[PDB]
């Protein structure tokens, strides 16, 4: 029917979760023509694979996801960050069948989850790589109040500054949408800057380090300057590495600034209004206090809570916070950081 | 008996030209350098002429270049009289040669230009080995070589290689290593063989340079989580020019997923935080903001070690903070100690001569 | 004494599930493949549902796919009594586990599996050594394990690697196929370790399909130049489902450019274009237009060799062209023989039994 | 001044001319803010090199250039295809100082050969990463009857008919102007598609192989569907070996042609009016008669001579065929078939 826009007062927003979608969800929303395509071939993505990924590990479920997760822990905010049904839907090398699978994701998640529990909200999936279709299905969607950002993935085929993905930006925040970037597979490269991960450890931590890159060239790429309304964040990726790589930054700009001789601020001071980033998992240093200390020097104001139901790594939403946590932090990310990232009103 | 010496961990010759080879090749070879009128391999990680290339005091050659000659190296770095000991390293990029004897050979060419040159020129002066590392095989029999010669006293690889170095493929560089006794460095640069980051190409140089530390991470990741330091657990890695404080984050979570999931590693039996603290050492230039007051105290509290920072100049580049800055970080002499001497004597065992 | 058989030299067992290997593994790794709720490595070579996967007329299994049994293979294959032996290829992506001792260790399960399922089942098939790529150390051993069973007859390999065949890195491959005897073959497919093109990710499997050949160029060019064919001089290599046509020009550029660099790779001291002729065998289906009328006489013509062209049916594949329908394509009973019996005698020496 | 359309009769197109410049030749067109940055940084590319590739092998110079080559072989239509000055211009990593030196390349090249002999004309190499400036620049000159072809590389970050390019597409024959694809490195991936080659012989027969991959691909996109009228050339990549990779696309289209619903045509049948290709250098077969068979297999309407001069492997304007070349097809390539390419009146 009509949505009010999102209200947050007295509870907890959770910026990434993850709903579990059954088999016979998206053809309502899937044109034949897709649909024996994927009979046919499947989503041919940027492996060699045809189910499996690079590295592979009310009603319908409505009730679960409000009582153990909307009512276990009092959200009022739940962002929902839908890969894709069963390896994300944008990564799909036919950008055609891409667009079409996050039409159909964007149509569900709306018709059947965030409109009969308005507590949850949606960031939409788009096609990344091809901006054009991105930019049309903002305008399609982007302007319902059940949308409340654009969703897209830590991995890319160009860095997330370059130009290739502005039309996007401006769309996005022509629709005063902030966008997202959650944990990812594929992009076109390896998994390192440097090659392929053998084992777990180096495939999990390494997710870490796209978004180091990722970070770099949004700031350098003068992107932020170009759309001084953008607001993006970081999600699943570890907070805490942020700050020394912010710091490494900076102190680099200041012998070699005069490469990039038109970026206006001082590459940490884009951080203040444009770099976001989610808590899941939480950063568990050997000396609990290095946590707040990382937290507030990478910035206090830009960290979103989140707990990334329904993975195995999920943080209890507040077993997740060491010995003496400082309270007025806590709450800032609980709260009032989300707030004011997803653009609510106080 | 001894007392370690206060050793300069990363400082740089830089090869005048390409032609400086011709003396130490083979005739076959020879004749091909100045038949294909000598591509230099000069690499791009400090630009000719950008700002990081070299400092306004530095002494300078003919063509206005600092570092191409060992006399002007020496007279620069021992000024002051304060270091004992100063590490080169020559970045002249023979790793991006893609023929492969090739870069064999200009690799061990490269290596008889520093002994001669360099290291008969000044006592004070000791090398890391370039080694061809597109053929790992031969990058061992080129570390067997100079085995013999005790003043060169590490391994130099680059922060990207083309596969990871935890990878089978590259043992032997690490069995090799183990058996002269040398640690293993990665500085900075690469053989660029793929996109230097998991998401492109970096549009700045600036870009690039900072963001090289995520490499890193993917390489002590794979060194450990493959098993070397269990294959050869004399292993010793210095990291070069390639920042510290990046670490802290990136050993804790490495430390919750080791303990997530260990039955797929069954061999890393000590914690990566263990492992990274007794096997890893990095050098100080550049700082980063450690300089800046109380946080080179702090970032001892947050790698839990206080063995690990050992000093360098990273002579002649010029960086935000100078060598000695390092010492606005922390009001700890015991731990100034450890950086400008103790804890590279865990690297190469270099005492104060008279 | 003996007539060389008819053999095909490629068809296919589609492993059912990756639950068919838990027979064969460790307990270590088979709790791992229930734990990890079984992500098949099933590639997207030949797409489960897309028109090339199966023939229409194919034999199918409970789930309607072809090929999961020996049964069902063998009733198909050899029906009309025209073939006397199959050469079985496997093509469940093994070699894309990122995981070294994973990949390792399913690539020797598959490798039970089909001695124990198929290859016990009926003396007319014979296989191809599945082999983890990943690790050439690791090859060469599954390579010297199965070098007792005279059954398997060849290495397999992708037509994409992760760094090309020639590189050092790679001999102990061509080293263990030597040693033991057995061609090495390379079938379209690859671990995807980087864009499958020079170019980029292609959008349609149809494209990659097609193009896959350009990588064969490269990895002869690479196995040839490198020099392969001196180190291991009784190489074979059968290029599987891979397409021929395009080799004559291939072949005429390299023979030319080797002529232009020939002091650049001065072991090669015969033409490329005799070393091919002498040394790469290839598969007949897809015939890509080889079939039509006269197509088949000229391309023998262009390979200046007929000595290279092996008969297969790539069942169960659909193609264009049957496995037969070759014969369109000359007027030539001499060349149908040395394709149909005598050319595959090289690879095997399998003569007709009794 | 003012210049003629270019005018083909009694003589012979050479498509492939490689202008020798010299150092200071582009300064004064390249503003100062770029002089300086490469004072301090050079060209970045694709490389880690400061100035070398990954495989590293009237006046000014126009008379030499006119003398024995434009005379030497009564040459009337020569194209001049200038990588950059001294490694390609629109592969720099910094893509506006990519832009400003294309922008440079083509009033250069401009003012000083092709307006002093018309004999000569250009093709304007463009920044075909970032279409934005490839679409301002074809504006910008691709106007001038001085503009005869749009410039780009063999290699690029994505095959060239994926719909990044389409922009320049438009653009390029918005202005009746095809488009040459020159051999080129960088691009951004591994010289193959399975890894880096070593020895020269590889990296030298490798350069087939992009272009196999670059045709098939601007094929089986539908480019020449949503752009009926384009009409490209690939350079300095064996016309050869083109035909049995079409015949093998044609073989594999008709069992899997269902992939792709949408291609109205059957793949090769693009050819006619969509794919040419440069002599350069010359085939070379064991039996010299395969090689007229080769060439009308691919299509004996589509082919253009081609020098490279001044690159060691040129090709004698006849002493390049063999004993008994087909006469009609040789003089429909050394004429005929360039004068279509570049829409010359007949
Ligand atoms: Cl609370
Ligand atoms: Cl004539
Ligand atoms: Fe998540
Ligand atoms: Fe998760
Ligand atoms: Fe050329
Ligand atoms: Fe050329
Ligand atoms: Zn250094
Ligand atoms: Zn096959």
């Amino acid at each position: 029917g009509t949505l009010p826009a999102p209200s947050v007062t007295t509870g907890i927003v959770d910026a990434d979760i993850h709903p579990v979608p059954q088999d016979g969800a998206l053809e309502p929303y899937l044109d034949d023509r897709w649909k024996k395509h994927i009979r046919e071939y499947g989503v041919r993505t940027t492996t060699g694979l045809q189910f499996i990924s690079e590295y592979p590990q009310p009603g319908s479920d409505r009730e679960l996801l409000r009582t153990q997760l909307l009512d276990k822990h009092n959200i009022q905010l739940g962002v929902l960050q839908c890969l894709a049904p069963g390896n994300p839907a944008g990564q799909a090398l036919n950008q055609e069948l891409a667009a079409a699978l996050c039409r159909a994701t964007n149509d569900w998640q709306l018709e059947h989850l965030v409109y009969p529990d308005p507590r949850m909200r949606a960031a939409i999936p788009v096609t990344f790589e091809t901006p054009d279709y991105a930019v049309a299905e903002i305008e399609r969607v982007g302007a319902d109040p059940g949308v409340v950002a654009v969703l897209g993935t830590s991995k890319t085929l160009e860095p997330l500054g370059s130009r290739k993905y502005w039309p996007i930006y401006e769309a996005s925040v022509a629709q005063n949408l902030p966008i997202q970037f959650h944990l990812s597979q594929g992009g076109g490269h390896a998994n390192t800057g440097t090659g392929w991960t053998s084992y777990h450890t180096e495939y999990h931590t390494g997710h870490v380090q796209s978004f180091q890159s990722q970070l770099l060239s949004l700031v350098l790429s003068g992107t932020f300057d170009r759309f001084p309304t953008l607001k993006v964040m970081f999600v699943e990726g570890n907070v805490a590495h942020f700050a020394p790589l912010i710091q490494r930054m900076d102190y680099t700009w200041e012998t070699l600034r005069g490469e990039l001789p038109d970026l206006q601020r001082k590459p940490s001071e884009y951080i203040r209004d444009h770099i976001w980033a989610s808590t899941q998992p939480i950063d568990e240093p050997e000396k609990p206090e290095h946590l707040a200390e990382l937290l507030e020097e990478f910035c206090g104001d830009n960290v979103v809570f989140a707990t990334d139901y329904p993975h195995f790594d999920f943080d209890d939403p507040e077993t997740a916070f060491p010995r003496s946590f400082p309270v007025d932090l806590r709450d800032k990310i609980l709260r009032g950081n989300g707030m004011r990232f997803f653009g609510v009103t106080n | 008996d001894g007392v370690p010496a206060v050793v300069d961990c990363d400082v740089h010759a830089v090869l005048p030209s390409p032609h400086s080879l011709i003396p130490y090749l083979d005739e076959y070879w020879a004749d091909q350098l100045v038949a294909q009128l000598a591509p230099t391999y000069e690499p791009n990680y400090h630009p000719r002429g950008s700002a990081i290339a070299q400092h306004s005091d530095a002494s300078v050659d003919e063509n206005g270049r600092a570092a191409t000659t060992a006399e002007n190296l020496v007279k620069d770095v021992f000024a002051d009289g304060f270091t004992d000991f100063a590490v080169v390293n020559c970045l002249y990029g023979v790793q991006q040669i893609h023929q492969p004897r090739r870069e064999m050979a200009h690799a061990r060419a490269l290596n008889h230009w520093i002994a001669n040159e360099w290291l008969d020129k000044d006592d004070r002066l000791r090398a890391s080995i370039v080694v061809p590392q597109g053929s790992p095989r031969a990058a061992a029999e080129e570390i067997d070589f100079w085995s013999g010669d005790k003043r060169f006293v590490q391994v130099l690889l680059l922060g990207q290689s083309e596969l990871l170095y935890g990878r089978e493929i590259n043992w032997p560089i690490w069995e090799a290593a183990e058996a002269a006794g040398l640690p293993v460095t990665l500085h900075i640069g690469g053989v660029f063989r793929q996109a230097p980051t998991s998401v492109g190409w970096p549009a700045s140089h600036l870009e690039w340079y900072v963001g090289q530390q995520s490499n890193i991470e993917a390489q002590l990741n794979s060194i450990i989580s493959e098993g070397i330091l269990q294959k050869f657990p004399k292993t010793k890695i210095l990291l070069s020019e390639l920042g510290f404080n990046w670490l802290p984050p990136f050993m804790w979570k490495f430390d919750k997923l080791w303990k997530s999931y260990r039955p797929d590693i069954p061999w890393v039996q000590e914690s990566p935080l263990e492992l990274i603290r007794e096997h890893v050492r990095v050098t100080t230039s550049p700082s980063d903001g450690a300089e800046e007051a109380g946080r080179l105290d702090s970032i001892v509290d947050r790698l839990g070690s206080d063995r690990m920072l050992v000093y360098s100049s990273d002579y002649p580049h010029k960086h935000h903070s100078g060598p000695r800055d390092i010492e606005n970080g922390t009001h700890s002499p015991e731990l100034l100690d450890r950086i400008y001497r103790r804890n590279a004597f865990d690297l190469y065992n270099l005492v104060v001569p008279s």
